DNA sequence: TTTCGTGCCAATTT
DNA sequence: ATTGGCACGAAA
């Protein structure tokens, strides 16, 4: 519903077609924060 | 001023050490002292706290009704009444050094009057003025149940009642020394020490004063069969409540005034400081007709106590004196346990909210709470 | 229509649960091309499929034994 | 009111992770539980803290 | 220090900067800015300094000295134990941010 | 030479 | 404004 680019156009496309499912994905919030994080000097990383 | 009991019920003395004075009633030497009165079923519906020097109409297990005074005692004179009944004779009292010879103008009823070190000369520093409670021989009356003989000691500004040569008996005053809302909850839940905390004991034994005025005040405990060379540090300004001839417990008071609850959890459990907690929280609550049941209070005090102080390396890799995860000090000793080994020792700490939740092992949490730069 | 839940949750056992197998009966009978085993009165797959539960015809063992048999079916036929 | 968000913003902090994760623990510990009285008068009965 | 008289950390002015270098030459050096900190963070060797301060935390007895030391030897031990070097604090090459 | 107190700085406030 | 940690200064 908020941050989600590719989760939103999917699940508009599932709803018009009347398929109440979603698939969650990852905020885009979370990368801006890892990479303001990186910006200061930090290594910061997701692993696994 | 006194106590007035409301119905009908039999009377109950816990930790008491009460002795018949001359007069036939019951004189109360022990300082935690409390009254209850149990109906016939079993139940107590009232309870008080007797203060030291007391009276009591009544003893323990005597029937008693409604709207009838037990107790009574002179609030601001705290009495230094003896056990045993003989002649005074004043040991180490010298005029000029240690006392005072004040005769009351209008009255005319007066006696010495004991200094204190902050005002007597440096001669009568190094001197303890005593009464000593003789026989009719002169030979020291041992107090019954006990060995050693019966002095007592006076501190700074008493009035001594009594000249010497005086018969006294039991219960007779020797001297007379005179004396909420979300802030509360905030700071219970935070577990910030008081302006002026209570200051208590931290081993048993019998007690004793030290050097006098080096900076502030010294106490010494000396425990029956423990460590005797134990000391504490004291201010001499407050007013001070604790009996050089009694024994004192570590879960006894030395001074007056609210309680710190580290102080609570260090010296008598983490059941004492959740009680303690839930109940001050409870208290503020009820005042305004809230009600909220005490499982919220009990989860947010097990969330305060997360953490755990090493006391010794034992076989564990855990170094002398660092803070850790009291779960993780549970897994390691039952895991040590089962191979034959021996654990390490712990001591358990309090941390307010704020601290206990910038103290958790994921980072993430914490640098979403407050204070970012650091964390990270 | 649908004002309370509490026989499903007494049949199921649990809330959490139940709002589980509710959405996978749901999404069977949505998406894929399975029948309500009660007769629909007007009502949308997620109030279907609690009616369901709450007559006691569906349970996670129940749609775990029809997934099971339905995979061996095809796995048979496919031949 | 600022006041009180704040105090209820530290406690959601201060025990957000704590979940009913487990049906019994086998422990033998406990707390003893009586009627609150203060005074001459009982402010909370033993049923209701039980 | 070199054969001279002066500590490996010792803070110095201009005028006795002049000084030293007009009486003892070349024997000694000293610098200022990041350079010079970045210079005292990678001759620094952790294992020595970590077996020193437990020697010096054993022997002697104190309480607020003890603290410190507890709190220096904790911050090297977890230096070491990672894979993080110490001269990495100060900074060469900066990061910038996607537009 | 250790130990407690006082002044300063950094954190917080729907 | 309020609280707590840290460096500093005076005293045992």
């Amino acid at each position: 519903k908020s941050d989600d680019v590719n989760g939103r156009t999917k699940m508009y496309k599932n709803i018009v077609d009347g398929n109440h499912q979603m698939e969650p994905g990852m905020p885009e919030s979370f990368n801006v924060l890892l990479k303001e994080i990186r910006s200061l000097g930090i290594n910061i990383e997701l692993e696994d | 001023s006194s106590i007035q009991v409301k119905n009908k019920g039999s009377i109950k003395l816990s930790n008491v050490k009460s002795v018949v004075n001359s007069s036939g009633k019951l004189v109360i030497t022990s300082r935690n002292t409390e009254l209850k009165l149990i109906d016939e079923f079993g139940r107590t519906k009232e309870s008080y706290k007797v203060p030291y020097g007391a009276v009591l109409a009544k003893g323990d297990g005597e029937q008693v009704a409604g709207g009838e005074t037990v107790a009574n005692w002179d609030p601001h004179t705290m009495p230094v009444i003896t056990e045993v009944s003989g002649f005074v004779r004043f040991t180490d009292m010298i005029d000029g050094q240690t006392i005072t010879r004040q005769t009351d103008e209008l009255t005319g009823l007066s006696s010495l009057v004991v200094l204190d070190s902050a005002e007597r000369t440096a001669g009568g520093k190094d001197l303890r003025p005593a009464l000593k409670i003789v026989d009719a021989q002169g030979n020291d009356v041992l107090i019954p149940g006990t060995d050693m003989p019966a002095q007592y000691f006076l501190p700074g500004k008493a009035i001594v009642q009594l000249e010497d040569g005086v018969q006294i008996s039991s219960g007779d005053t020797l001297a007379r020394i005179p004396q909420g809302g979300l802030p509360r909850v905030a700071d219970l839940f935070e577990a910030r020490r008081p302006k002026e905390p209570a200051i208590l004991a931290e081993i048993s034994g019998i007690v004793s004063f030290g050097k006098e005025t080096k900076g502030k005040r010294r106490l010494v405990i000396t425990p029956v069969d423990g460590s005797d060379p134990y000391e504490e540090m004291i201010p001499k300004w407050r007013q001070l409540n604790v009996f050089e001839g009694e024994r004192v417990e570590r879960g006894d008071v030395i001074s007056d005034g609210p309680e710190a609850p580290h102080d609570i959890l260090r010296l008598r459990g983490v059941h004492a400081v959740t009680r303690y907690i839930v109940n001050e929280v409870q208290d503020v609550y009820r005042l305004q007709g809230v009600k909220i049941n005490d499982k919220h209070i009990e989860v947010i005090v097990r969330q305060m106590l997360r953490k755990a102080t090493i006391v010794n390396a034992g076989s564990s890799d855990f170094l002398e004196g660092e803070q850790v995860e009291y779960s993780r000090v549970k897994i390691a000793n039952r895991e040590l346990e089962a191979n034959g080994k021996v654990g390490a020792t712990y001591s358990r700490d309090l941390l307010g909210i704020t601290k206990a939740s910038l103290a958790t092992e994921s980072f993430i949490s914490a640098a979403s709470f407050q204070e970012t730069t650091r964390v990270l | 229509a649908r004002v309370t839940v509490q026989d499903a949750v007494e049949k199921i056992g649990n809330r959490f649960d139940l709002v589980l197998v509710a959405a996978r009966r749901a999404r069977q009978m949505q998406v894929g091309g399975k029948d309500p085993l009660v007769p629909e009165e007007n009502d949308k797959t997620t109030v279907i499929a609690l009616r369901e539960i709450e007559e006691g015809l569906i349970n996670n063992q129940i749609l775990d034994v029809r997934e099971r048999q339905e995979q061996q079916e095809q796995e048979a036929a496919e031949l | 009111t600022a006041n009180s968000g704040y105090l209820t913003r530290r406690l959601v902090d201060v025990a957000q992770d704590l979940v009913v994760t487990e049906d019994d623990c086998g422990t033998h510990e406990g707390i003893m539980m009586t009627p609150v009285i203060e005074g001459g008068d009982v402010k909370e009965p033993l049923r209701d803290r039980v | 220090g070199g054969m001279t008289n002066l500590e490996r950390q010792q803070i110095l002015t201009e005028e006795q900067y002049l000084d030293a270098l007009e009486e003892f030459g070349d024997e000694f050096d000293a610098k200022m800015g990041a350079e010079a900190i970045q210079a005292l963070l990678k001759s620094m060797d952790l294992e020595q300094e970590c077996e020193q301060l437990r020697e010096e935390l054993n022997e002697t007895n104190s309480e607020t000295k003890r603290k410190k030391l507890t709190k220096r030897i904790k911050l090297l031990e977890a230096f070491v134990q990672s894979g993080n070097k110490p001269e990495w604090m100060i900074l060469t090459v900066l990061p910038v941010l996607p537009p």
